[PDB]
């Protein structure tokens, strides 16, 4: 309880030399990009003065068409993490940066005496052309130096399948805008992948269902575990993850592949799925695609290129370009070829660009014991990772908002990573650390970036070319050239072995925490996982029929014993799952993540075996626990007959006969309160629930925009998560093969808002614009608004929820004292809320007002695209559409007169401003029985 | 009771310091023991004024000896109650914002919420409970003053009772200010625990939006309340020898009204 | 709910109102076997007054709940009874039924 | 939530036991009228 | 140390957007950086101790810790440049700053004040050409001129202007 | 009295910081970064022929000269530039009599044979003892409007 008669003397400081570009109070968006796996996502990040506070999508970029992922959006709390490495560290104790360049250059003259032998580098799968040119300068200065590229969710099997079918390595850019059916095969392509935002928009562009739409996408999936593409899949099949090599061998023989050598037969529901998915592939040959993700072996990846070359997709929707990444034939096998080189000496310098392989290595690859045999182990990462303690040297990371850099996206388009801010802690990025190893330690990150692009610009007037590349983000004088391929024959001749009986393990990246590189990010942790709405826990995902054979409920801790290792995993049962196919997720069990990701789940990387790195069948469950915490944030995953109010679901077979078949043509409701007249800037929202894949990028972008506090695991289990927007799975149907439906439930901004009439101090009123104003400074904390809110989209600050993964919220010793580096990530237009006030989705009223007030100074009206909320500017599928309702030529006034426009809880006369477009899941005639 | 009060004042000193979220209230169910016990304590003191006010309309004489053990039992079930609308708020230092006062903000309370009327009901219920029990103690503490024979306890009851003397010009003015007060506290407590009943029934919730909440809550207030007067007066006959004033016909009639409620 | 209770509080108005009307014609025609005690007619007037106030507490809180949360399965009653001339009988029920026999 | 409710009976019986000791638990002047009412109805015989 | 004296500097013919630029562009009025104050004091009164605090903040890099006198709370979100674009001059919110040796508060920055001015803007709205004129006094005929300026500047009604999304985001 | 959200855990446009060497949360931009709304490479955004660093001083204004831009630049001259260059451009402002290298009067032959883009370049980057403007003007439509005013102010001696 802070208390004073006056607020203290607030100092206002100007600059000392104010730069020309900065106007105090204006957002000043900068066009950068983020190296996610090795590829760029393409960003438009908002730097108010120097500090970037909100990552948005670069609409010029090919990967993100103006909308980012869940992980890509929450790179701001990773930037302003107080657990970031604030100083370099030599053998445990802190040090300077120039002590490193006196120790590294003293070890670089000892390597030139040899042929640069012990100079192994362990970067992760980089595509950026400046670090490729610095590597190719490093590997021509030191001849016998090796560059190994380890990535745990790398495209190892995806490139080994491109070698096994085409000869050389080829990059495969799929194109779903000309695609009628998308027969995936263990391919979560709408996930946080290097192309996950474009493959989600192109998949959702095909199924924008309007007044005159008769043909949409189909999306046969056959997924191991329920993955977020399965929300958009209309024929998702729970396959055991070991039969997907045999579903493709049953589908490559229905289409024309001569040497498929099919084996290991199918079940009666996997065979009638594959005789109908391939029947819809033999038709519409020009617009169809067979997808396969890196969970699969390299043979089926080669068969996925065999089917796509049989159906004539090459040149139409599956283009083949030169490989954008530098070393495509190096993955887990490149990490295993390094530790067998790291053993018994014969390595002297080991640079480790941000990989964290002490934590990420498979159990068959002894990277822990092979490390500390290197006399000089250097590590470059923005966290003191699991490796940085076990490394001799350690450098800061220079997170991409702090560092001058490049990155190449898929399609080959290079985008320059400008620093929006100077390095808070002197970061010294990967382009600046190789400058020390090459011999140019005083050369900055900008001096070696323009030194490369001056030589890769064959046009004159480089300053026009360079300033345009920083402005637009993209370059597009550098796209990957389309490669003519062969599709060699005789690659799947060897018959597969017997399908081994036994309970299967399935390795996955968590959609929140991909490979544990961002496990210290608080926004990604408390963001609910897509199907199983959990926050701070790795789980073992079982089917309802698998757990019934083993006899374990939704909270027991089991000791998953793989080939030699046990992991002591909790259990979350899951209806969409495959039989005997227990799924564990990466990204957890970090022992040196920081204060957010330390000991949150079980480390699934201790079960990888580097020969079965994604799935294996030798698992023993052996329950050893009971009643784990498992802080979930949904309460009931089962639509309880509340259809017509949550997710109205239909098929396209019944929509082509009746347009408004999910609407209820009912009489106008009677209200005794009358109504009000909204005549200027009527704000409404249309959420297309048919295209929402539950990517949770809108949950974490409301968090980054509206200063929403993270809440720890102990207070999520009490149902006190602060999330203004939530996605609701609902699991309609059979408990073994259900349909999972998303309802993006935010504050519906009800016109006859029942949450407002129950506010004693009137801390919740309306605009004349029409949206619901939750004023935080007036809230005395009587949680009656939350009780009368029928959707329960009100979210109360219970404790002082502020910097909660860095100080536990059950104290008042640091209640009114805040972390100084976390204050820069906050939006300066949203109230950072106190201990006892309630929150609510305010339609991003700080984005409404900042363009309503700006349109009043220049005497005009707001257009449609001038106001774009944070959940709308992030949705890769563009499910959310915000806009004026009194503007007749608007985009939301079209989407709210569609025959699928329904409002949630119209049984109550709340009259919401948020209407939902209903879900239509395009069932085949040969499979709907 | 001091160890209960030091459990009361420590749970409140915890509640203000760390927050309102040491209770266990979730975001679905955001009203819990702070409101279940608040409507319970408000419910207890209501039959303490059926005994004090509603039965005085009926000119009934069995309410006479049950009077002060129900007038005072109302007040202490309101002082225990009325803290709960002041401490269940997350920012309890601004519960004056629920009062219609003029400020340098142009803001006033809402006066459509049934928790703002809870301010208006209880701060009328708390003040006329202590004005109808103090008016009843004006002619009674004049009798404890004259039976004192000790001037420092005579001056205590000679100032609590303002100087009363009896008198027909004061006795007639007493009962025409008592039965009007007993006629003003009878639509009050049928309204107070109806107004502590509207702050569920105003809300659109399925178990809350029923319209027989206003007479069924006040029925449960004169059900739970008569149970507390019975639970308190059975140990006030066996411990203070009041077998000739709290005779068992008073429990035969307090049981009939508790049954009829 | 409360819709039979609004009748129950008016069954008390009618039969205490019929209590005083029947003891008036039987008094005015000099047919009562007992002269009415003037203290116990103040009891019948206490009952007539305290059941006008009960009736206007169960009919108004029936309206106060339905008007506050305007659910469309509860508002059609008071929406048909406060529109098209039935609004006039609503204002009568506050003033001519409660407030004119509240003051007198 | 338990310690505030179980602590609330302290503040009830802190003030109730202050009421029993300092103030009369039975309204003396009204039960004096009840004793007078029993005598004035026995004298009506 | 030897702080800013507005009375001397506005007397030098500085039209109030010389320093405090983007009071007609931005939501927040600028306080000028040391580059503004050293634009003259590099040779006007260089080697003085009244402006030694601005030379020390130029030789070093420390920003001048000015004291904010109008410290509105951070739940208010005042927006400058909607008032100078809808015709509200720098007087009647800040006092006669040109007659101010050291800037004090004139208005207490209440909520009821600025609600009486949002509910009735016609008793305070001046023309846009006299917004940055500090000597502008309200006329005896403020009404029927201020009401004329409200319908000219399309100034919204008292309903839309007081609903705490104006303020209080 | 209760200060709960009076001062918050975020930074305003010009409030102090407890993190950096300077006290400012307003942090400097990296010197060769380009924002999205401001490409700043044309012959309009710099006062040169094709946006070269050592360009060739574009001799007339590229943007148009409307009567509401001459009136805007007459307003924007009187705010910024007329303090120590005089209202009529004679270098006779109240501070211009006290600057040691006296502000050159416009109407001098050199300032008349001066190219129009150099009048932009003395604005946005500053001359020797005249510190840079352009962070005070902050808009290309008013930097050229100021020198549109001076070119019309160079016709009435
Ligand atoms: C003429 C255009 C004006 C100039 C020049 C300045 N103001 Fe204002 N002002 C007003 C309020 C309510 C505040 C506090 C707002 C907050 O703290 O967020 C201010 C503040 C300033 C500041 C301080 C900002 C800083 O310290 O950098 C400056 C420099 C300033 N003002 C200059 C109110 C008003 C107002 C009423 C609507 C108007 C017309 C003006 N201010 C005008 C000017
Ligand atoms: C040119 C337009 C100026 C700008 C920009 C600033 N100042 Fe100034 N200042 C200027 C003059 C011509 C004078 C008079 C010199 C004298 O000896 O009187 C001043 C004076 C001051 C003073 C001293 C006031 C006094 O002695 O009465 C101070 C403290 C001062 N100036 C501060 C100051 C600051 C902080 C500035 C940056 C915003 C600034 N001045 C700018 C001319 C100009
Ligand atoms: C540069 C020479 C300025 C001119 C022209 C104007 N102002 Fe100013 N202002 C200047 C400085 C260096 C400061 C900070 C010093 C201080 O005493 O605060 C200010 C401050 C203000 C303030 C107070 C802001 C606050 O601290 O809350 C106000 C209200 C203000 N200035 C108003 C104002 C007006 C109305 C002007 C036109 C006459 C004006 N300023 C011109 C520098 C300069
Ligand atoms: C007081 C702070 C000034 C302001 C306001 C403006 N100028 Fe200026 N200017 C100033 C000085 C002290 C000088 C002398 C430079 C020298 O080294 O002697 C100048 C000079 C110029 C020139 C001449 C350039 C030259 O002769 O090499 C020009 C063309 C000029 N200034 C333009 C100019 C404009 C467009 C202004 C408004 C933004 C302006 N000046 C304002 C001092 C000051
Ligand atoms: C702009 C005209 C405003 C409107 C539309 C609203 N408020 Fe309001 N408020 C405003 C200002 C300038 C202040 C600061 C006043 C001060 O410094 O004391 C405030 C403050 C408040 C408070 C005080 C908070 C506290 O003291 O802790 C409250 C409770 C408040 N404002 C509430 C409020 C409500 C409910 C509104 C509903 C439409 C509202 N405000 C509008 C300016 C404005
Ligand atoms: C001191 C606290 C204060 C705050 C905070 C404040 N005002 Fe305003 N305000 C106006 C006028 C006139 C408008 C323009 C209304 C419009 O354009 O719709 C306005 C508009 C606004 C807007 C912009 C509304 C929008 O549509 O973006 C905000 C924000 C605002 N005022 C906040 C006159 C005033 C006056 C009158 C002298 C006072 C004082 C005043 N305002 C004081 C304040
Ligand atoms: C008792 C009824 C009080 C109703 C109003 C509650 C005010 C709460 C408050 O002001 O908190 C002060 C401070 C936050 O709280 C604190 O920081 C310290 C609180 C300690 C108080 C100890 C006594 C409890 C109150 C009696
Ligand atoms: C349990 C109680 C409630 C009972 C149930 C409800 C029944 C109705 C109650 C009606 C009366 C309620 C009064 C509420 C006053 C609220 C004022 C307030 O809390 O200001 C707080 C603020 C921080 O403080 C300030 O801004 C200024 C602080 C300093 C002023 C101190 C004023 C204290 C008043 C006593 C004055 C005595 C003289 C002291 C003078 C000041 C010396 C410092
Ligand atoms: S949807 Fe819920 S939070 Fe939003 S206005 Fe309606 S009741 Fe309030
Ligand atoms: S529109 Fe509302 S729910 Fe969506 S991101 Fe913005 S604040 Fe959150
Ligand atoms: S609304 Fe958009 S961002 Fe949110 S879950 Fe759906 S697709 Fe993802
Ligand atoms: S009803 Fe009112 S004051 Fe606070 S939490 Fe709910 S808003």
């Amino acid at each position: 309880c802070q208390f004073a008669l006056k607020q203290p003397q607030e100092k206002i400081v100007p600059y000392v030399r104010q730069p020309e570009e900065i106007i105090h109070g204006r957002p000043l968006f900068f066009a950068t990009a983020v190296t996610f796996a090795g590829f760029g996502v393409g960003l438009l990040v908002e730097s108010h003065e120097g500090r970037p506070t909100k990552i948005e999508g670069n609409p010029d970029h090919p990967a993100s068409l103006g909308s980012t992922d869940l992980i890509t959006q929450a790179m701001i709390l990773t930037m302003y993490d107080p657990d970031r490495s604030q100083a370099p560290t030599n053998a445990g104790q802190e040090t300077t940066w120039d002590a490193f360049v006196a120790a590294a250059t003293a070890a670089m003259q000892a390597q030139t005496a040899k042929q640069g032998a012990g100079l192994r580098v362990l970067s992760g799968s980089l595509t950026s052309p400046t670090l490729i040119a610095q590597k190719q300068q490093l590997l021509t200065q030191f001849p016998q130096a090796k560059w190994y590229e380890y990535e745990p969710v790398g495209r190892d099997n995806a490139n080994a399948g491109a070698r096994l079918a085409f000869g050389a390595d080829v990059h495969t850019i799929y194109r779903l805008d000309t695609a009628k059916v998308i027969v995936g095969f263990d391919a979560d392509f709408t996930a946080p992948s290097p192309t996950g935002v474009r493959m989600a928009r192109q998949l959702a562009d095909g199924r924008r269902i309007r007044k005159g739409t008769k043909e949409v996408n189909r999306l046969y999936l056959a997924e191991s575990t329920p993955s977020i593409t399965g929300l958009l899949a209309d024929h998702r099949l729970p396959v055991r993850s070991s039969q997907i090599e045999h579903l493709v061998r049953a589908l490559a023989t229905l289409v024309g592949v001569p040497n498929v050598a099919a084996g290991a037969p199918l079940s009666d529901t996997e065979k009638k799925w594959v005789e109908a998915a391939a029947k819809d592939l033999q038709a519409n040959r020009g617009a169809c695609v067979v997808l396969v993700g890196e969970s699969q072996p390299p043979v089926v990846h080669a068969l996925g290129h065999a089917i796509n070359a049989q159906l004539g997709n090459v040149g139409s929707t599956v283009v083949y370009t030169e490989p954008v990444e530098d070393d495509p034939s190096g993955g887990i096998a490149a990490l295993s070829a390094l530790t067998q080189e790291m053993n018994a000496g014969t390595v002297e310098v080991l640079l480790m660009i941000e990989s964290n392989p002490v934590y990420n290595a498979p159990a068959d690859i002894p990277f822990a014991e092979a490390l500390a045999k290197v006399p000089l182990s250097m590590h470059v990462g923005l966290y003191r990772d699991e490796t940085a303690q076990q490394s001799v040297w350690h450098i800061n990371g220079a997170h991409f908002l702090e560092a001058w850099g490049d990155v190449r996206a898929f399609d080959g388009t290079t985008t320059i990573v400008q620093p929006l801010i100077a390095p808070l802690y002197n970061g010294k990025s990967a382009i600046e650390v190789l400058n020390v190893l090459l011999g140019k330690p005083q050369e900055t990150g900008y001096q070696t970036l323009t030194a490369y692009w001056q030589t890769q610009d064959a046009s004159g007037n480089f300053r026009v070319f360079w300033n345009t590349a920083l402005h637009d983000g993209v370059i597009t004088a550098t796209q990957a050239r389309s490669r003519q391929v062969t599709l060699q024959q005789g690659f799947a001749d060897a018959a597969p072995p017997a399908p081994t009986q036994g309970l299967e393990i399935v390795f996955r990246p968590d959609p929140s925490l991909w490979d544990g590189a961002f496990a210290n990010n608080a926004w990604l942790q408390e963001t609910p996982k897509p199907y199983t709405k959990l926050t701070w826990d790795n789980v073992a995902l079982m089917s309802v029929r698998t757990a019934n054979a083993l006899g374990l409920k939704n909270g027991d801790v089991v000791r998953l014993t793989y080939q030699g290792r046990s992991v002591d995993a909790p259990v979350w049962v899951q209806p969409g799952h495959a039989d005997d196919s227990v799924t564990v997720h990466f990204g957890f069990g970090r022992t040196a993540a920081g204060r957010v990701g330390n000991n949150v789940g079980f480390n699934a990387y201790r079960l990888r075996t580097s020969a079965t790195p994604w799935f294996g069948v030798g698992l023993e469950v052996a329950k050893v626990g009971e009643n784990y915490k498992l802080a979930s944030t949904q309460g009931h995953f089962l639509m309880e007959g509340r259809k017509k109010d949550l997710v109205r679901y239909g098929t396209l077979a019944e929509y082509v006969e009746d347009e408004k078949f999910l609407q209820v043509e009912k009489e106008e409701p009677i209200s005794l309160i009358g109504e009000y007249e909204y005549n200027g800037y009527k704000w409404g929202m249309s959420i297309d629930l048919n295209v929402c894949n539950s990517c949770n990028a809108c949950v974490v972008a409301c968090q980054s925009e509206n200063n929403i506090p993270v809440v720890g695991k102990d207070e999520v289990w009490l149902g006190r998560e602060m999330h203004w927007i939530r996605i609701d799975q609902y699991y309609v149907g059979d408990e073994h093969t259900p349909n999972v439906y998303n309802m993006v439930m935010l504050c519906q901004q009800c016109e006859h808002a029942p949450c407002e009439i129950v506010c004693p101090v009137a801390a919740t009123v309306h605009d004349a614009e029409g949206l619901n104003n939750m004023v935080y400074n007036r809230c005395v904390g009587t949680k009656y608004c939350s009780n009368n809110c029928p959707y329960k989209v009100r979210r109360f600050n219970f404790l002082q929820y502020q910097d909660v993964p860095y100080r536990s919220p059950i104290d008042a010793s640091t209640e009114n004292d805040s972390i100084p580096v976390l204050k820069m990530m906050r939006n300066p237009d949203v109230t950072v809320r106190a201990r006892g006030v309630m929150e609510k989705c305010t339609f991003c009223v700080q984005r409404i007002n900042e363009a309503r007030i700006q349109a009043r100074t220049e005497n005009r009206r707001i257009a449609d695209g001038e106001i774009m909320t944070a959940c709308q500017q992030v949705c890769p599928t563009q499910a959310i559409v915000f806009g004026d309702l009194n503007d007749p030529q608007a985009r939301v006034v079209d989407l709210k007169e569609q025959p699928l426009k329904y409002t949630s809880l119209d049984k109550l006369n709340t009259k919401p401003r948020v209407s939902y477009l209903a879900k239509i899941k395009n069932l085949n005639p040969d499979l709907a029985e | 009771a001091a160890l209960g009060l030091l459990m009361y004042l420590f749970s409140l000193a915890v509640l203000f310091t760390v927050g309102v979220g040491v209770w266990g209230i979730n975001i679905p169910v955001a009203w819990g023991f702070d409101i279940i016990n608040f409507v319970w304590w408000i419910g207890i003191g209501h039959a303490g004024t059926l005994i004090s006010a509603i039965l005085l309309l009926f000119r009934q004489d069995w309410r006479t000896s049950i009077n002060r053990a129900a007038e005072a039992m109302t007040i202490f079930a309101v002082a225990c109650a009325g803290i709960y609308p002041l401490v269940h708020t997350g920012r309890p230092w601004l519960d004056y914002w629920m009062l219609p006062y003029p400020g340098t903000l142009g803001m006033w309370p809402q006066f459509r919420s049934a928790l703002e009327w809870d301010v208006f009901a209880i701060s009328t219920y708390a003040t006329v409970s202590i004005l109808f029990w103090y008016l009843g103690l004006i002619p009674d503490l004049a009798s404890l003053r004259d039976r004192a024979t000790n001037i420092w306890v005579k001056r205590f009851y000679g100032f609590l009772a303002l100087g009363w003397r009896g008198g027909a010009r004061d006795w007639n003015r007493y009962e025409v200010a008592s039965l009007i007060l007993a006629g003003l506290s009878t639509p009050l407590v049928l309204s107070v625990h109806s107004i502590i009943s509207l702050d569920f029934a105003i809300s659109q919730l399925p178990g809350w939006h029923v319209t027989v909440f206003p007479p069924y809550f006040v029925a449960g207030a004169v059900y739970c309340g008569f149970a507390m007067v019975i639970l308190l007066l059975v140990p006030l006959r066996r411990w203070y020898k009041l077998h000739d004033l709290i005779t068992i016909k008073h429990f035969d009639l307090m049981g009939k009204v508790m049954l009829a409620s | 709910s409360m819709y039979p209770v609004t009748y129950i509080a008016s069954m008390l108005i009618l039969t205490f109102g019929g209590g005083i009307i029947a003891l008036a014609v039987l008094k005015s025609r000099n047919l009562l076997p007992f002269g009415i005690p003037v203290d116990r007619l103040h009891d019948l007037g206490k009952f007539l007054f305290a059941f006008v106030a009960v009736w206007a507490y169960v009919n108004f809180s029936e309206y106060l709940i339905i008007w506050s949360g305007n659910v469309p399965e509860l508002t059609p009653w008071h929406g048909h009874r406060s529109a098209g001339g039935w609004e006039i009988l609503g204002i009568v029920m506050i003033f001519g039924h409660f407030l004119l026999p509240f003051m007198l | 939530d338990i310690s505030l409710y179980a602590g609330s009976f302290g503040w009830f019986f802190f003030l109730f036991f202050l009421f029993i000791r300092l103030l009369p638990a039975i309204s003396i002047f009204e039960v004096r009228d009840l004793v007078h009412k029993t005598e004035t109805e026995k004298a009506l015989a | 140390g030897g702080g800013f004296n507005h009375q001397l500097h506005v007397a030098l013919g500085m039209d109030c957007r010389y320093c405090h630029t983007a009071v007609e562009v931005s939501a927040h009025a600028n306080i000028p950086p040391t580059e503004t104050c050293m634009g003259c004091h590099s040779q006007i009164i260089s080697r003085s101790e009244k402006v030694a605090f601005v030379w020390q903040s130029w030789e070093t890099g420390t920003s001048i810790q000015w004291n904010k006198v109008h410290d509105l709370p951070k739940f208010v979100y005042f927006n400058h440049s909607i008032h100078v674009a809808k015709g509200v001059g720098c007087s009647t919110c800040h006092g006669r700053i040109d007659q101010m040796r050291v800037v004090y508060k004139t208005q207490p920055l209440f909520m009821s004040w600025c609600l009486d001015c949002h509910r009735n803007p016609e008793k305070y709205v001046r023309p846009r050409e006299e917004v940055f004129n500090m000597a502008w006094t309200p006329p005896p005929n403020q009404l029927e001129v201020g009401r004329r300026l409200v319908q000219e500047y399309e100034i919204r009604s008292s309903w839309e202007l007081t609903n705490c999304a104006i303020c209080h985001r | 009295c209760h200060l709960e959200m009076y001062d918050q855990a975020k930074y305003k446009p010009q409030q102090a910081s407890e993190i950096f060497a300077d006290g400012a949360s307003a942090r400097p931009l990296v010197e060769h970064t380009v924002a999205r709304g401001r490409l700043r490479i044309d012959a309009t955004s710099t006062g040169r022929v094709d946006g070269d660093p050592n360009g060739a001083y574009v001799t007339t204004i590229p943007i148009r000269i409307t009567p509401e831009l001459l009136e805007r630049g007459a307003q924007r001259y009187r705010i910024y530039c007329a303090v120590c260059h005089g209202v009529n451009g004679n270098g006779r402002g109240q501070v211009g009599l006290l600057l040691n290298p006296r502000p050159p009067s416009f109407y001098d032959q050199r300032l008349l044979d001066m190219p129009d883009g150099e009048y932009y370049d003395v604005l946005v980057n500053g001359r020797r003892t005249m510190y840079p403007y352009g962070y005070r003007v902050q808009s290309i439509s008013d930097r050229w409007a100021i020198v549109a005013h001076i070119r019309e102010l160079q016709k009435n001696p």
